């Protein structure tokens, strides 16, 4: 509905300027920022306002326990990454326990977290706004963002992306902001959407399909405890033992290794900026709740009959999946409640989020792949030769992302943060395991590690394999997946996998004899000042005032967590 | 209430955080 004057306009005049601003390169608040900028990410907005109207207020706890998770790198993580030299997770795994196998399998894990949780849900989060806007199908779709994003790579934007990221990250503030204030007078207010949440239903409940026959309330009807973070422990949509401890798992594994934000935190001037920012950054994640959470369950207030669809048909043809039309809510919201105006401009900003990050994303990933694994596989190399092959896996990648669509769309019961969540803590918590085992005990040896890491991926993949291939559904249709294999919830499951990864480390470091300390100097959090070289392997006050605004911080988080709870 | 929860969180979290500081000490 966005085929009027004001809104083909600005979205051409956005991309205009987009575009021009690249074409020119041809020719405490920013640390935060950038560490922010991840969250603010389409995709993010996506995801947390669609698992906020389908299961409540509990999603805003991953965030609040990535507050926490920050309050952890710049203090623990950090330090030790600048103790050591090292820049980058893998870079400092590869120092510390040597060799090519952990870097090889960091970089082929690194490579496939890249294609299934961001390459394949940003252009699924850029597929489901231009269907809520143009009505258009999701390979179409995919099809535009595509071509949108191959010229914003070509004219350049991915060599300005300083002027189009850190001041896009106020116009996706600013329009989440006003978005956010519309639903709320849309809504009646705080008062109004906490008192009308729980009515919002679904009026089309039957279904024609003997098999699926009528739907239980369950399904259909909000979750009664949809306005407490702490859900219960067992039979919850976010068991609370595991949104706290089993999330700072795969949170920080996020935070600690994932190169966009160990980089950008990474750049700071000092030890006692880093914290700055880092604090700056939690304070600006605890806004992700009243900027999607709640607004998701405004968008299920007013829109039950699409966003808290139920009945198969009905979710065939609101969604375009059989599912769930949980992970439209956010798009619903910007593409209805917000003036024929600024909905554009809230388009053409999410749009230009998405595709920028697509940009960063496929160049990151060449450059991974190319400086990785076929430096290896051929070490001749060559410029035109690496070129090709560059292009050739940005192919590659795009081709597998596209065809996991349908996957993206169809997992997790259509909730598109609960897929990414899934197949983060399906990989993500052996490598932390790994990493966290490194740095503290100095018993883990290179090939003991190698293992753990692989074992932990093996027995991941034997969850993450069998969930896609059975599906996971709704309460409509319940996937056909064996109950001790689908039923314990995935953080429980991160939890798990993080301890098994970790007792497999141990087992084989605990066979061969520990690396002596020539390779673990200024490398082991216990041993970071030692005032002595190595073999390698290959203020006053100030610092005071940071420590108390980390305090205020904490309090302010704990508080919201009271006051939610 | 909620902010009574707010309030009895925020508190309990500066005892703790008191009783590190403590033990530093």
């Amino acid at each position: 509905l966005i085929d009027n004057p004001a809104d083909i306009l600005v979205i051409a005049a956005y991309f205009l300027l987009v575009i021009g601003v690249g074409l020119w390169s041809m020719c405490w608040w920013p640390v935060g920022a950038s560490l922010f900028a991840s969250n603010i990410g389409s995709g993010h907005f996506v995801g947390l306002a669609g698992t906020g109207a389908a299961s409540g207020l509990a999603v805003a706890g991953f965030e609040w326990n990535a507050l926490f998770v920050v309050l952890l790198l710049g203090w623990l993580f950090a330090p030790v990454y600048l103790t050591a030299g090292v820049i980058t997770m893998p870079q400092y795994l590869r120092k510390r326990f040597g060799g090519r196998r952990i870097r090889l399998y960091l970089s082929v894990l690194s490579l496939f977290l890249y294609i299934f949780t961001k390459i394949s849900v940003d252009m699924f989060s850029g597929a489901v706004f231009i269907q809520q806007a143009l009505g258009w199908n999701i390979y179409a779709s995919v099809i535009a963002l595509l071509g949108i994003t191959m010229i914003y790579t070509v004219t350049g934007g991915l060599a300005a992306l300083m002027y189009t990221d850190t001041v896009q990250t106020f116009v996706i503030l600013g329009g989440a902001c006003i978005l956010m204030g519309y639903a709320f007078h849309e809504v009646g207010g705080y008062s109004g959407l906490f008192d009308k949440y729980l009515g919002a239903a679904t009026s089309l409940t039957v279904s024609e399909d003997p098999a699926v026959g009528n739907i239980s309330s369950f399904c259909y009807r909000p979750r009664p405890d949809s306005y407490h973070l702490l859900r219960h422990p067992v039979t919850g949509d976010l068991p609370w033992p595991a949104l706290l401890l089993g999330l700072t798992i795969v949170s920080g594994w996020y935070w600690c290794s994932d190169q966009v934000i160990v980089q950008r935190c990474l750049a700071g001037k000092s030890l006692t900026h880093i914290k700055a920012g880092c604090i700056l950054c939690g304070y600006l994640k605890l806004t992700p709740m009243f900027l999607m959470v709640m607004p998701g369950m405004i968008s299920r207030i007013l829109y039950p009959d699409e966003v808290a669809c139920v009945v198969p048909e009905v979710c065939r043809r609101v969604c375009g999946t059989e599912v769930g039309c949980s992970n439209i809510a956010y798009p619903r919201l910007v593409v209805k409640l917000m003036p024929n105006g600024l909905r554009g401009l809230m388009l053409a900003v999410m749009l230009a989020a998405l595709m920028s990050s697509l940009a960063s994303i496929f160049n990151s990933s060449s450059t991974l792949f190319t400086m990785d694994i076929y430096t290896r596989l051929r070490p001749r190399a060559g410029d035109r030769e690496l070129l090709l092959v560059g292009r050739l896996w940005v192919v590659f990648i795009v081709v597998v992302s596209v065809a996991w669509l349908p996957v993206v769309q169809a997992a997790q019961g259509g909730q598109l943060f609960d897929y990414i969540q899934a197949v983060s803590s399906y990989l993500a918590p052996p490598v932390s395991a790994v990493f966290v085992l490194a740095l503290f005990v100095p018993r883990v040896n290179e090939q003991g590690a190698f293992w753990g890491l692989i074992g932990g991926l093996l027995m991941g993949l034997a969850r993450l394999i069998p969930e896609f291939s059975f599906g996971s559904g709704s309460c409509v249709q319940p996937s056909a997946c064996p109950a001790f294999l689908c039923g314990v919830h995935y953080l429980y499951f991160a939890i798990v996998l993080f301890f098994c990864s970790g007792l497999l480390t141990l087992t084989v470091s605990l066979c061969t004899a520990p690396i002596p300390r020539k390779h673990l100097h200024r490398l082991v959090f216990s041993l970071r000042h030692s005032k002595e070289e190595r073999e390698d392997l290959d203020d006053p006050s100030w610092a005071r005032v940071v420590n108390l605004n980390a305090l205020l911080m904490m309090a302010v988080a704990v508080f919201l967590w009271g006051f939610y709870a | 209430q909620p902010w009574m929860q707010g309030l009895i969180a925020v508190a309990v979290f500066l005892v703790l955080v008191a009783i590190a500081f403590a033990v530093n000490h």
